[PDB]
Formats: C-alpha cells, sequence, structure tokens
C-alpha cells in the first residue's frame, strides 16, 4: 500500500518533470524551424548477430530463472539432491556456452 | 600432462582458473567431513511445530518434558 | 446438511493474556519450560481431534497457566523482566542477540528466587510424550464407509475356448 | 498408451505434484487437503465409473472446498437481505460488527 | 473500491490485451503487452506470489519482452484496429455493468460478483513464504522436472543456433 | 467461482482470437502467443496461491521457461522470414498452397 | 547438419514422445509436447530454404497455439478438481479445450489447414517423422482420457476429417499432399472408434504408420515427389512401382490387403455399439480415397510411359541409398491380414 | 477395456500367468505363415537392390525368416494369452452375477410356433 504511493510518487515526479521541461520552453515563441544522418534514406539492413546475442541472453535469462531459487533451497534436508541439480543446472549453463562458444555463435560480438 | 596445463595457462588462464574452480566444487563436497553436519544442521532446524506424542505407555526413547535427558540434543551444535 | 453447532460465547470467555509479543517472546523460553505439560495436553488435543470446540477446555488451561506464569513473574521479578522485554521490544525483528545482559539479568534473579533453568538450545524443539486420559478418536475426519473394492482375479488360467472366435480365425 | 515405466522400475518422477494431499515442503496442508484426502481414499481402486456415482458426496464437498460456490452464494444471501434490511431500517449493526468492541485476544 | 483492487487490476488486464489484441503494429502490441505484464504481475502480488510477482518483472517484461522489442526494432523497421478495440472494450464494461448490477453471471462458467477477498484462508505459515518454499522445492522434489528443462533448454540453445545459420 | 478468473479467460479468449483471424505482421501473432501465455502464467499463479498447493508453486516458472524458450524459437522463424522477404507479412508465406 | 547433432535432436524428439507416454502429470505432457515441437523444428529445416520456413512457421503456430490450449485445458482441470493426474478430466469446458488441442496437434479437421502445406515444405524423411512419429504422443493422451472425451465432439471432428481427406486429395499430383490428406483421413478413422474401443484406434495407429512409413520410404529410394516422377519409375526401377501400387492399394483399404484390417474392425467395433449409418457413410468417404488411389495407380503407375534420354544414363548405377526396413515394411503394409488377430497384443 | 487388468502389472510383455498357457507349436501355421512373410522379406530385399532373388544371400534370407519367425512366436504368444485373459475374465464375471445371465428355459420346437410363408 505505502509501496503504491511510492511507485505513483516517482511516477508523478517524472512526469511533472518531463511535462515542465517539455513545456517551460514552449512559452517561448524562439523562431519557426524548416531544417531541410550516416545513412540517408536507405532501409535498416537486418543484423543477424545482434539477434543471435539477444536469444542467448533469452536463453541464459531462463537458465538464470532455474537458478533463481537456490539460496531457499540450501535449505532442504535432501541436500545431496539439491546439491547435484544445483551443479547439473550450472553444468548446463556451461555447456550451453561451451556450444555458443565452439559453434562460433559468439563472433564479431564475440 | 604438464605441457598442455602450462601451454593453457599462458594462453587462456581465464579458463584455468574456471575449470580449476568448477572442479574444486564438484568434487569437494565428497570430501569434506563437514558436509555431514550441514544436513544435520538444516534438519535441527524446528519450522514446524514438533507435535507430541500420545503416551501409549511404552516409549522410553521419548521424552515427557524438553529438558528430558533423552531425546535428540544439539551439543554437537553448541561445540562444533 | 446439517446445522454447523457452535458454542456460546460462555464457553469461550477466559482471563486473556493481554501482554505484547515482545513481552511473549522475552519469556518464551521459561514459558516452554515451566508450562510445558498443560500446552502439550492442548497441542496433542488439536492435532487429535482436528476440531478446536472440542479443545477449548484444555486451551482455558493453556490460558490458566500462562497467567499463573506471568503472576510469579509479576510477584518476584517484575524489574528484570520489564527491563529485559523494554530492550527485546526495541528491535524491529526482536533480536535475542541484542538483548543479552538483560537475559542474563532475568535468568539470574529467576534462577534465584525461582529455581527456573532455561532450556538450552535444542530442547523445546522435540518431540515429547503426553500422559492424558482423554480417549483416542476412531475417527476424526468424520469418513463414511469406503466403496467395496472390486473382485480380485482367482483361477487358473485355461486356453481361450475356440481361440479369437474372430469370424473365421480358429485359433 | 500410458506406459507405466515409472511403476515398473519403481520411480517417483512426477507422482509427488501429482495431487495436495502429497508430501509437502515443511508439512505445509493445502486448504483442501483432508476433502481431497477422503475423496481419494473414496475412489481409491473401485474404478473411475463406480467412483463417479458412488463418491459423489466426497467430490462435492471438495469442489465446493476449492471453489465455495455455496458459501459465496450464503454470504451473498445474508448481505443481501442485511443490506434490505439497513435500506428499509428494520435492523441496525451490533457494536461488535461495527468495529466498536477492541478484540479478543 | 479499495477492496475490489486485484479485481480492478483485473478489468485493465483485460483491457490491456484489446490493447494489444487489436494490433496497429508490433510496436504497440509490444507496448500494450508490458503494460499488461505489469498489470497481472499487480495481481500476482496481490495474493501473495511475490516471486512469481518478480519473476513477472525479471524474465517475462525484464527478459523476453525486451527481446521481443529489439527484434521489433532490428527486423519490422486505422479502422480495423479501433474498432476491434472499441469492439472489446465495449464487451468488457457490458460485463462489468452485469456483474456489478446482479453480483452473478455466467458467461460459461457461473461467476460471483462479490469480491475474491473473502476465498482467502485465514491461517499463517510461520517464518516462510510457503510459495517459496515451493519454489525452493525445485531442487529437492522436483529432479526430473529439473532434469527435462534444462534439457530442453539446452536443446534450445542447440535449436537456436540451427536454424538461424541458415547452411 | 472468483471473479478475477473470469477476466484472466477472457483476456485469454481476447488474444486468441487475436492470434487466429487477421493475417498481419508475423511478430503480431507472436505478441498474441505469448499474450495467451500470460494470462496462462497470470491464472496458473492464482489457482496454486489460492489453493495453498505448494508444490505447485515451482509449476508457473515451468510454464514460463519452457514457454519463452518456445517463444526464442519463434523469433528465429520470424528472423528467417525476415532474411527472405524483408517483412514479416503472413501473406508472404503463400508459397506452400501449390 | 552434423550427424551428432542430427542424433541428439531426434533422441529429443523421441524423448519428448516418451515424456508424454510415461508421465502421470499433466505438465509434464504439456513439457513432452513442448520439447517434442522445440525439436523437431531443426528436422524441417535441414535443407534451408524458404519453403521449409513457411512450412516450419506454420507448423509452429499451430502447435503452439494448440500447446496453449492445452495448458488452458489442464488449468480449468486444476480449477474445478484440484490436482494434476493424468486421467479423465473433471469438466466438460476442459474436455472440450483439450479435445481441440489434440485435434490440432494430430492435424484433424477443422484444423486440417496446415497438414498438406507444411508436408509440402519438408523433406521426405521429416515428412515421414510428421506424419508417423507426431501421432502417438496425442493419440496417447486421447487414449488416457476417453472417460471425459465427449462424443459428439470426437464424431464431428473424426467426421470432419473422414470427408476432408478423402475430397482433398482427388485434386492433388504432390505426393507429399495425397500422404497428407491420407493422414487427415486415417485420423478421422482413429479417433471415430476412439470411445468404442481404443484397441481398434491402437491398430489402426501401428497400421498406418507402418503403410506411411513403407510409402515415405519408397520415395526416398525413388526421389519422386510428385505424380509424373513417380511414372518415371518403372524403367529406372520396375519393381519400386509394384510396391507403390501394393501399398496405395492397401492404405485405402482394399481386400486382402492389410490396411483394409484395421477400418474393417472399427466398423466391426462400431456396429456392436449400435452404430450403423455412421461407419456406413464413413467408408462410403473412404471408398472416394481409394477411388482417387485407383486412378492414381491405373492413369498413372500401371500402363508404362514415355521416358527421357538421360534415364539410360541412370541405368548403369544402382541404388546406393540406404533403404531401411524398407522389404519388412512393404510385406508387413500388405501381407498382415491373415493375422488379424494379432490385434490383441495391443489391448 | 481390458486397461484395468494390465494396470497392477504394467509393462509386462508375457506375464507369469501367461506360463500356464500351452506355447504354440513351431509348427504353428500362424508362425509357418510369418516365416513365409521374412522369406517374401528376402526376396523383395534382393529384387530392390538388384540381386539375383532366389540366389544371392542365403544367409539373409535365413535371417530373415529366423527373425521374423523369432519375433512372430512370442507375439502368438502374446496373442494367445490376451485371448486367454478375455475369456477368463468373462467367464468369471458371468459367474460372479448370476442374475444377469439366467438360464433361460429351453423350448423344443413342438412348442415354438413359427409362422410358414409358402413359396407359390
Ligand atoms: C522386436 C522388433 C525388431 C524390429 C527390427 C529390429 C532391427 C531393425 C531396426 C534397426 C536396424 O535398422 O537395424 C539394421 C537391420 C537391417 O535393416 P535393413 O538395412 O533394412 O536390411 C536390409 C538388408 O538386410 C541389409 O543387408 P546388409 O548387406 O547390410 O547385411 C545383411 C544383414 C546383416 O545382419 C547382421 O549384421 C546381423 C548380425 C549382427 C547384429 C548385431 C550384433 C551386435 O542381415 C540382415 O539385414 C538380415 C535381415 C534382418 C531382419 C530384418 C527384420 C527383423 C524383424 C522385424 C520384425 C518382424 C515382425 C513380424 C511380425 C508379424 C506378425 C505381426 O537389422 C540388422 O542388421 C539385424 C537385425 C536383427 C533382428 C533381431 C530380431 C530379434 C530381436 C529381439
Ligand atoms: C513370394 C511372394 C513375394 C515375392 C516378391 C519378390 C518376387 C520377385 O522378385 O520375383 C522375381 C523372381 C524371379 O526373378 P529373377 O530372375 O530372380 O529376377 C527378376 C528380374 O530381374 C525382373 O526383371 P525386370 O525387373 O528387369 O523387368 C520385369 C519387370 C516387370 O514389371 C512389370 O511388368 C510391372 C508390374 C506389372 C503389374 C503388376 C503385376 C502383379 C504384381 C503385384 C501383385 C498383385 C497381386 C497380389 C495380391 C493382391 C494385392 C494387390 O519387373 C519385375 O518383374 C520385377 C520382379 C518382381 C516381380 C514380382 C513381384 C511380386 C511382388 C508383389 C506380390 C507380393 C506382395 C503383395 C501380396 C499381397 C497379398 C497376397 O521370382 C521369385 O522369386 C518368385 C518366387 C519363386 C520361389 C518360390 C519358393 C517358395 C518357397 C516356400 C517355402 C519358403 C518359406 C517357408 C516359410 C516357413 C519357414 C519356417
Ligand atoms: C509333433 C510335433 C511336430 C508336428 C509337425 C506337423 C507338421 C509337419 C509339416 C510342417 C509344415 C506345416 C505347415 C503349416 C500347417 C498347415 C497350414 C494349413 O494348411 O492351414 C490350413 C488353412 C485352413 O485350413 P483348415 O482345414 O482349417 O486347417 C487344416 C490344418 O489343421 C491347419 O491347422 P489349423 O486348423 O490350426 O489352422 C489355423 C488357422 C486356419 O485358418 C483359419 O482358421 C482361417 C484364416 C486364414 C487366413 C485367411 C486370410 C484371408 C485373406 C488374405 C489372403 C491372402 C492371399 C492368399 C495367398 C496369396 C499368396 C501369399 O490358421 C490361421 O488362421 C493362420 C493363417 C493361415 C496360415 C496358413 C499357413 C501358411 C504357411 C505357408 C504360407 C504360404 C502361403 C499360404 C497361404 C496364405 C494365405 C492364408 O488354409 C488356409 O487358410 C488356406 C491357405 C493354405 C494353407 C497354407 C498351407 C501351408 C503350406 C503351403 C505350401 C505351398 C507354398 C507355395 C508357395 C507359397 C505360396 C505362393
Ligand atoms: C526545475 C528547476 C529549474 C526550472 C527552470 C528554471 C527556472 C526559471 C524558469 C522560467 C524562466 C523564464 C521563462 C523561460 C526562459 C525565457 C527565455 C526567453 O527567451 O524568453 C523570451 C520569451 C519570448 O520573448 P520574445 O517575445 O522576445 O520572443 C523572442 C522571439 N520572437 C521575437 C521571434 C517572437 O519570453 C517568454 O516566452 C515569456 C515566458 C514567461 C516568462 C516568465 C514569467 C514569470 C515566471 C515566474
Ligand atoms: C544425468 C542425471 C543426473 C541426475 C541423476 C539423479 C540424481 C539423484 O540423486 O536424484 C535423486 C532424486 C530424488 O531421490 P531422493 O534420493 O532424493 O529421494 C528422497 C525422497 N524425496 C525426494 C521425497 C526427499 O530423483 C530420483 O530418485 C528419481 C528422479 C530422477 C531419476 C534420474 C533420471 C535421469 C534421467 C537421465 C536422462
Ligand atoms: C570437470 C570440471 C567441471 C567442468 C564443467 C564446468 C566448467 C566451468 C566453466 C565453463 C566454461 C564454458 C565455456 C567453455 C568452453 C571450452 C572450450 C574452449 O573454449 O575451447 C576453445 C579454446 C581456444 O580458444 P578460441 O577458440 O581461440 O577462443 C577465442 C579465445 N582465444 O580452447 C581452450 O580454451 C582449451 C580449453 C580446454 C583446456 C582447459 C584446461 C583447464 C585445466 C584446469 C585445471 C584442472 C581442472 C579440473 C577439470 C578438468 C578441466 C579440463
Ligand atoms: C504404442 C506406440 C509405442 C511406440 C511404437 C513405435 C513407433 C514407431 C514409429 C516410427 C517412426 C519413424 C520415423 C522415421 C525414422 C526416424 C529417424 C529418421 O528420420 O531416419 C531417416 C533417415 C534420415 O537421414 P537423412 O540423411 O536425413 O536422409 C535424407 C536423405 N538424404 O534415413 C533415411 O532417410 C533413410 C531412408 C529410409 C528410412 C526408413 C525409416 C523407417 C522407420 C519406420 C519403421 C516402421 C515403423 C516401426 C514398426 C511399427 C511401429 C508402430
Ligand atoms: C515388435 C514387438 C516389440 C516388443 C517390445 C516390448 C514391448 C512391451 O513389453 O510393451 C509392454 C506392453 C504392455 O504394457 P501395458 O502397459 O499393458 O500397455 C498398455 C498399452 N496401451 O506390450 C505391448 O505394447 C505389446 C505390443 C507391442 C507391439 C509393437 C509393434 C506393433
Ligand atoms: C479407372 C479406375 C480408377 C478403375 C476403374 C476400372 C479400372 C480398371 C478396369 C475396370 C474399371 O472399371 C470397372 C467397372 O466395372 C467393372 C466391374 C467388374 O466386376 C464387378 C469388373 O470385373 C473385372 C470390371 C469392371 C471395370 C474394369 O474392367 O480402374
Amino acid at each position: 500500500m505505502n509501496l503504491m504511493i511510492t511507485l505513483l510518487t516517482n511516477f508523478t515526479l517524472a512526469t511533472l518533470l518531463v511535462t515542465i521541461a517539455f513545456w517551460l520552453p514552449q512559452l517561448n515563441v524562439y523562431s519557426e524551424k524548416t531544417s531541410p544522418d550516416p545513412m540517408g534514406s536507405a532501409r535498416l539492413p537486418f543484423s543477424m548477430k545482434f539477434f543471435l546475442v539477444a536469444i542467448t541472453f533469452l536463453l541464459f535469462d531462463l537458465e538464470i530463472a532455474l537458478l533463481l531459487p537456490l539460496p531457499w533451497a540450501s535449505q532442504t534436508t535432501n541436500l545431496n539432491t539439491m546439491l547435484t541439480m544445483a551443479l547439473l543446472l550450472i553444468f548446463l549453463l556451461a555447456v550451453s556456452l561451451a556450444y555458443e562458444w565452439t559453434q562460433k555463435g559468439l563472433e564479431w560480438t564475440e | 600432462v604438464a605441457a598442455f596445463l602450462k601451454n593453457v595457462w599462458a594462453k587462456e588462464p581465464v579458463l584455468v582458473a574456471s575449470f580449476a574452480i568448477a572442479g574444486l566444487a564438484v568434487i569437494l563436497p565428497t570430501l569434506s567431513p563437514y558436509t555431514k553436519y550441514s544436513l544435520m544442521i538444516n534438519r535441527a532446524t524446528p519450522y514446524n511445530y514438533p507435535v507430541p506424542l500420545r503416551d501409549d505407555g511404552n516409549m522410553p526413547d521419548v521424552p515427557s518434558h524438553p529438558q528430558d535427558p533423552q531425546g535428540p540434543s544439539l551439543e554437537w551444535l553448541k561445540r562444533l | 446438511p446439517g446445522i454447523v453447532e457452535l458454542p456460546s460465547l460462555e464457553d469461550l470467555k477466559v482471563q486473556e493474556v493481554k501482554v505484547s509479543s515482545s513481552v511473549l517472546k522475552a519469556a518464551a523460553h521459561h514459558y516452554g519450560a515451566q508450562c510445558d505439560k498443560p500446552n502439550k495436553e492442548f497441542m496433542l488435543c488439536r492435532w487429535e481431534e482436528k476440531d478446536p470446540r472440542r479443545c477449548l477446555e484444555e486451551g482455558k488451561l493453556v490460558n490458566q497457566c500462562a497467567l499463573e506464569f506471568f503472576r510469579q513473574i509479576k510477584r518476584h521479578c517484575a524489574e528484570p523482566f520489564t527491563e529485559y522485554w523494554t530492550c527485546i521490544d526495541y528491535s524491529g525483528l526482536q533480536l535475542f542477540r541484542r538483548c543479552r545482559k538483560e537475559q542474563a539479568q532475568f535468568d539470574k534473579c529467576v534462577l534465584d528466587k525461582l529455581g527456573w533453568v532455561r532450556p538450552d538450545l535444542g530442547e523445546l524443539s522435540k518431540v515429547t510424550k503426553v500422559k492424558t486420559d482423554r480417549p483416542l478418536p476412531e475417527n476424526p475426519y468424520h469418513s463414511r464407509a469406503r466403496p467395496e473394492p472390486n473382485p480380485e482375479v482367482e483361477g487358473d488360467l485355461k486356453p481361450a475356448r475356440h481361440g479369437s472366435r474372430l469370424f473365421f480365425w480358429t485359433m | 498408451p500410458f506406459f507405466d515405466v515409472q511403476k515398473k522400475l519403481g520411480v517417483d518422477l512426477d507422482h509427488w505434484m501429482t495431487i495436495q494431499s502429497a508430501e509437502q515442503p515443511h508439512r505445509i496442508p493445502a486448504r483442501c487437503h483432508a476433502f481431497e484426502k477422503e475423496w481419494i481414499e473414496c475412489a481409491h481402486g473401485i474404478g473411475s465409473i463406480r467412483a463417479e456415482k458412488e463418491c459423489k458426496i466426497e467430490f462435492e464437498d471438495f469442489r465446493e472446498c476449492l471453489l465455495r460456490q455455496k458459501t459465496m452464494k450464503r454470504l451473498n444471501a445474508i448481505k443481501r437481505q442485511r443490506d434490505k434490511l439497513i435500506k428499509e431500517g428494520k435492523y441496525t449493526p451490533p457494536p461488535h460488527h461495527s468495529g466498536q468492541e477492541d478484540l479478543r485476544p | 473500491m479499495m477492496t475490489y483492487i486485484v479485481f480492478i487490476l483485473s478489468i485493465i488486464f483485460v483491457m490491456g490485451f484489446v490493447g494489444f489484441s487489436s494490433k496497429p503494429s508490433p510496436i504497440y502490441g509490444g507496448l500494450g503487452l508490458i503494460v499488461s505484464g505489469g498489470v497481472g504481475c499487480g495481481i500476482v502480488l496481490n495474493f501473495g506470489g511475490s516471486f512469481l510477482g518478480l519473476m513477472v518483472f525479471l524474465i517475462y517484461l525484464g527478459g523476453m519482452m525486451v527481446v521481443f522489442g529489439y527484434t521489433t526494432a532490428m527486423a519490422t523497421e486505422n479502422k480495423v484496429v479501433l474498432g476491434t478495440f472499441i469492439t472489446g472494450l465495449l464487451m468488457e464494461f457490458l460485463m462489468v455493468y452485469y456483474v456489478l448490477k446482479d453480483k452473478e453471471v455466467e458467461i460459461v462458467f457461473k461467476f460471483n460478483g462479490m469480491g475474491d477477498w473473502v476465498i482467502y484462508d485465514t491461517g499463517d505459515s510461520g517464518f516462510f513464504s510457503e510459495e517459496a518454499m515451493g519454489i525452493a522445492a525445485l531442487y529437492s522434489y522436483g529432479t526430473w522436472l529439473v532434469i527435462v528443462t534444462g534439457w530442453s533448454l539446452l536443446i534450445g540453445v542447440v535449436v537456436i543456433m540451427e536454424i538461424t545459420r541458415g547452411n | 467461482m472468483s471473479l478475477v478468473y473470469m477476466n484472466i479467460m477472457m483476456a485469454f479468449t481476447v488474444s486468441l482470437t487475436g492470434l487466429l483471424m487477421y493475417r498481419s505482421h508475423l511478430m503480431s501473432s507472436l505478441l498474441c502467443l505469448e499474450g495467451m501465455m500470460l494470462s496462462l502464467f497470470i491464472l496458473a499463479t492464482l489457482m496454486i496461491l489460492n489453493s495453498h498447493f505448494t508444490l505447485a508453486s515451482m509449476m508457473p516458472i515451468i510454464l514460463l521457461v519452457f514457454a519463452a524458450c518456445e517463444a526464442a524459437l519463434g523469433l528465429s522463424l520470424l528472423v528467417m522470414v525476415s532474411n527472405t522477404y524483408g517483412t514479416d507479412y503472413v501473406q508472404n508465406l503463400n508459397l506452400l498452397q501449390c | 547438419m552434423n550427424p551428432i547433432i542430427l542424433i541428439i535432436i531426434l533422441m529429443t524428439v523421441m524423448l519428448g514422445t516418451i515424456i508424454v507416454m510415461i508421465s502421470t502429470h499433466w505438465l509434464l505432457i504439456w513439457i513432452g509436447f513442448e520439447m517434442n515441437m522445440l525439436a523437431i523444428i531443426p528436422i524441417m529445416m535441414k535443407k534451408h530454404n524458404p519453403r521449409a520456413t513457411e512450412a516450419s512457421t506454420k507448423y509452429f503456430l499451430t502447435q503452439s497455439t494448440a500447446s496453449m490450449l492445452l495448458m488452458m485445458a489442464i488449468i480449468i482441470n486444476l480449477m474445478f478438481s484440484g490436482q494434476w493426474t493424468v486421467m479423465k478430466l473433471f469438466n466438460p469446458m476442459a474436455s472440450m479445450l483439450m479435445t481441440m488441442a489434440l485435434a490440432m496437434k494430430l492435424g484433424m479437421a477443422p484444423f486440417h489447414f496446415w497438414v498438406p502445406e507444411v508436408t509440402q515444405g519438408i523433406p521426405l524423411s521429416s515428412g515421414l517423422i510428421l506424419l508417423t512419429w507426431q501421432k502417438l504422443a496425442p493419440m496417447s493422451v486421447l487414449y488416457q482420457i476417453l472417460p471425459s472425451i465427449n462424443l459428439d465432439l470426437i464424431l464431428t471432428l473424426s467426421i470432419l476429417s473422414i470427408t476432408i481427406g478423402g475430397w482433398g486429395g482427388l485434386n492433388q499430383t504432390q505426393l507429399r499432399k495425397i500422404m497428407a490428406y491420407s493422414s487427415i483421413a486415417h485420423m478421422g478413422w482413429m479417433t471415430a472408434v476412439l470411445l468404442y474401443n481404443p484397441t481398434m484406434t491402437l491398430l489402426n495407429l501401428i497400421i498406418y504408420i507402418i503403410m506411411t512409413s513403407t510409402m515415405f520410404t519408397l520415395f526416398m529410394a525413388n526421389s519422386t515427389t510428385t505424380t509424373l516422377s513417380l511414372s518415371h519409375t518403372w524403367n529406372k526401377a520396375p519393381i519400386m512401382t509394384i510396391l507403390v501400387l501394393i501399398t496405395l492399394l492397401s492404405m485405402g483399404g482394399l481386400p486382402p490387403l492389410s490396411g483394409f484390417m484395421p477400418k474393417w474392425m472399427i466398423i466391426q467395433e462400431m456396429t456392436k455399439n449400435d452404430s450403423i449409418i455412421l461407419p456406413t457413410l464413413m467408408a462410403i468417404t473412404a471408398l472416394l480415397n481409394l477411388y482417387f488411389y485407383m486412378r492414381l495407380t491405373y492413369s498413372t503407375a500401371l500402363t508404362m510411359f514415355p521416358s527421357t534420354n538421360n534415364m539410360k544414363m541412370k541405368w548403369q548405377f544402382p541404388t546406393t541409398k540406404r533403404m531401411t526396413l524398407l522389404p519388412t515394411m512393404t510385406v508387413l503394409s500388405t501381407m498382415l491380414l491373415p493375422l488379424t488377430p494379432i490385434l490383441s497384443i495391443l489391448e | 477395456m481390458m486397461t484395468g487388468r494390465q494396470a497392477r502389472a504394467p509393462l509386462q510383455f508375457l506375464p507369469d500367468e501367461a506360463r500356464s498357457l500351452p506355447p504354440p507349436k513351431l509348427t504353428d501355421p500362424r508362425l509357418a505363415y510369418i516365416g513365409f512373410l521374412g522369406y517374401c522379406s528376402g526376396l523383395i530385399d534382393n529384387a530392390i537392390r538388384r540381386r539375383p532373388v532366389l540366389s544371392a544371400g542365403l544367409h539373409r534370407q535365413f535371417l530373415y525368416i529366423t527373425s521374423f519367425v523369432f519375433v512372430g512366436y512370442y507375439l502368438l504368444k502374446r496373442q494367445d494369452y490376451m485371448y486367454a485373459v478375455r475369456d477368463h475374465d468373462m467367464f468369471s464375471y458371468i459367474k460372479s452375477h448370476p442374475e444377469d445371465f439366467p438360464e433361460k428355459d429351453k423350448k423344443t420346437y413342438r412348442e415354438v410356433f413359427e409362422e410358414f410363408h409358402p413359396v407359390r
């Protein structure tokens, strides 16, 4: 409840400052500008490597999501099984990284 | 066995430290004597209520009071 | 179905332990030491009957024995206990570890004037046995009669009479 | 086909998350643990055909524990009659249901 | 009005989906799905699923919709849209008017019209969130689940590197 | 039953009808699919938290992880379409009518 | 594709089907379908051409929509039953959604509109995998939920699949689309007898998998994807025209071939249950697919064809293609009817 | 149908009680037909690879016939077992429910009146 008050206050202060920033110099009548970039009008070429690093982020972020309950999982009574599955998950993250390595997926953004 | 190891320690010391720390993390809980006490402390931590037993007449190993000398103890944890 | 039976408001009147949670937490180890038997008779009745309406009187004994626990503090060691639960009461997590000298004064005065030994690490979490006179509930779930199981297979396995009997296949 | 490898090899792959009445961490009961236990112990071994007709009362008690449709229906009826008598003026709330009595424990 | 806050968020959640299933563009479709993920996350957080709410924020919004907006940026440079939007909004507000004037509704299932604060439990859980310990049980009780999920993610890495190669 | 469940299912059916018959960008179809996944996450979470069924608390994370991996797979297909036509317009996917 | 990676991916396809077959928890059913889809997507993109990318995208969208409907069905089952056992469902809405979702995974009508396209866009071995191995897991889930399956829905889907698979293959010259409409028709034949006797459903599944495996293996052995290239087979290998003859006669249901075995038994299990009109018009529609099979082998397999001169080069080389299990599968897809009471091993 | 029967001991191709049933002889006509399917498989295998059909790979045709007879023997054992289980369940169900299968009184044709339809 106080959390929603805080979030709403931060959004309100940000919207206040952004509106004042967009509209305090719009009181000025400075001049009207016509103003008739590295690329001129060429279409943005698709970069395959940027997409590959975004999907590699997404899959390793999912493996992170599996890793996230480990401080609570260390409190279990089945510690041998828990330690085995934790080492197996971090090892599978390392194997996904090794396959991403050796198949040249981490190249030109290495 | 030491030429390849010195070669990878001269070329890729990041990966040598990585595989060495990973190998220690895998094999060392099977060699540590304190790994038993982790299990022992995580089962000694009373998250729930110790639900009492109806005294049937013959349970000598169950105490009648918390301060009775029989039952599980935590002197191994108070000493360590 | 039926009408759920509830006890009257006179059946629920008992003198409440009207003290704060830091007061309860300060004396909690000596409470679990000295008020063992009625508390465990109540919690045995409470896990066995699975019904709080059948656990009122034992609960009253809890509220009878807790108050006599605090009166026996108030007659003897009111000031070290007050100095102790005030220090417990300051902390937002109510740490025992921030309050060890006030604990030592309270434990000293309690062991001197009442002879009570504080429980050690691992004692109040023991599973203890409880000798009551109330009978064991023969059906605590009020379960009705279970359906009879299907008849099992018996008899020695004979061959199929003239095979598959599938249209003309004689085996 | 249901090739029951888990029972043939005697391994517990996914029987543990299957029902609410199973062994939970730290002995946490579900809200309808008793109802689901009663319905499972009714319907065990008798087959689904006999279970749909011979364990109807346990299953209705368990489904009504899960969804609480009858309980919310009764609360709707009581709150609606109470709102009608407040609008008519034939009823007044007591001090323990208006918040003026400094609760018990 | 504060008692129905989960319900109020749910209405916005429905509105949010009609915000983007009308589909003016994958840009604004992504924006509507991000706002929808935030308000449905607020729904989850208001029942005590704090870890699952932070999994909505960290993994769904912070992990995956980032990749959708990224691919929308790099790969993808009215009447039907606004009509489907206002159609779904009129349907949802007529549903809200029905369920608030009746406190009972049937579209497919029978639904109560009081707030869902009634259907909770009156107990406590001691020194733990039950949802936290149930997610901690993934490593102790969920062995086969961890095995199949890790193998699916490893295969997912391999499969992405296969089909993105083009050779 | 619960009233928030009706809204979550109605959200699911809205995104299901948004997936089915529009013939638009492929990314908009993937957005409708992940809105379906979002509503499944919310609905599974509210049920499992409602019933206090502790072992299924790890269930929606599973429902997240697999499906997000699924989402990654879909984007790669889109990118291959985005490497073939220059657009993700699904009416370019009509080579296999004949 | 690296052969090690190909082995790993095919084992993951098999592993997903096994997880659907053996698991008792609905989440693991859903996980097995997710694993199966995620693993089969590179098998379709083996040759890396835009038709395979279109086919894989359409397959992804259909199986993903089906998987979301499956999880919604599981979730409504959790509402109305509070549990997760893979058994009968406890709500007719979950029953309808799971029947719809499994019909989308099989490719049954009215969700058939991807099966002729996707099978056309992918190679013959991946189309073999799609039309044989990808039928095993949803038929297993339909096998386990049949106490909850609505009869009118499953029979509507079944006869709609049989009619659309019958009247869709009359127009077809592509062999992969003929196999795909044959797939849709046979899944209608499997699911119409499901609530009457599921052993005959399994019998139809196994006989269909044998005949489909025979047909795709002959297609890979001859490298023919069209009717007209199939007509050029007698001048290269005359026995292959004989084998596609007898196997296409078997898939339509001629006696005394083995593909007459299931559907006859299916009619035999539908008149016991006093349904006379339904297997009658069902086999009336099967006569139409048998009839275009008889045009597609009379007009364009038996009577010998104009060839090309470059074929006389191909006379000097034998087939080095690994025709794995092809004589065994050809014998089993034709000559198995005298062993018709073998079906009891599937009980 | 019988899936609740082989669910108490699942994944058994031949159970223990299947050993109380007479196994098929090696001169079973079903098993001889399966061996003929093996011989046909060997001939089709020599036909598709342009070998002499009746001549090449006599060891290979011998392994085709051997392998089909070997698989078909156990398939016929399971077949006979499942029809034996079907009849066992049938008879034990009729014995455990006498009310559902009444011994209907056998009337001879001296009491049975059938309508005569003349062909004229
Ligand atoms: C002391 C210990 C040791 C003692 C040793 C004693 C024995 C020493 C000799 C060893 C050899 C034994 C041979 C097997 C036993 C006798 C089998 C027999 O005659 O069954 C009669 C069987 C029924 O007669 P039965 O009077 O009721 O039984 C007399 C016996 O007690 C028969 O026994 P059952 O009453 O128990 O019969 C059981 C039942 C009797 O059957 C039934 O209850 C009715 C169901 C039969 C199946 C109907 C399917 C119809 C639709 C498919 C038609 C396919 C196209 C036709 C064939 C085209 C070419 C493949 O069988 C079945 O249902 C199984 C299916 C039929 C298998 C027959 C054996 C085949 C082996 C050779 C295969 C070669 C092709 C044969 C013809 C294939 C078509 C059947 O006859 C038929 O079904 C008609 C087919 C002809 C019989 C096969 C004769 C085997 C030898 C053939 C040599 C010539 C081969 C020429 C080259 C290949 C052809 C191009
Ligand atoms: C068993 C223990 C646990 C193992 C699993 C957990 C691992 C944790 C770390 C995860 C790492 C993930 C990614 C690993 C990829 C490994 C392969 C690799 O990198 O090979 C390529 C590399 C040559 O580099 P290049 O290809 O040119 O790359 C650009 C940089 N120049 O070639 C190399 O770098 C050579 C790499 C092999 C030699 C490393 C030897 C290290 C030895 C340390 C002491 C012993 C440790 C015990 C375990 C044995 C490890 C071999
Ligand atoms: C109750 C159910 C329980 C389970 C029951 C069992 C179900 C069995 C279902 C079988 C499905 C088989 C699918 C195909 C095989 C899988 C692997 C595969 O695709 O192998 C083909 C392989 C591909 O090699 P590649 O190099 O890619 O080929 C391209 C050509 N240059 O190589 C080739 O292309 C070579 C050409 C020949 C391939 C023939 C493969 C035949 C496989 C099917 C055998 C018959 C089915 C088994 C028996 C009946 C079981 C129901
Ligand atoms: C073109 C296709 C798809 C089919 C139809 C067809 C053939 C080949 C041959 C013939 C045929 O039409 C039939 C029509 O009626 C009978 C009826 C017969 O018996 C009932 C009979 O017996 C041999 C023969 C015939 C025709 C016949 O020779 O291929």
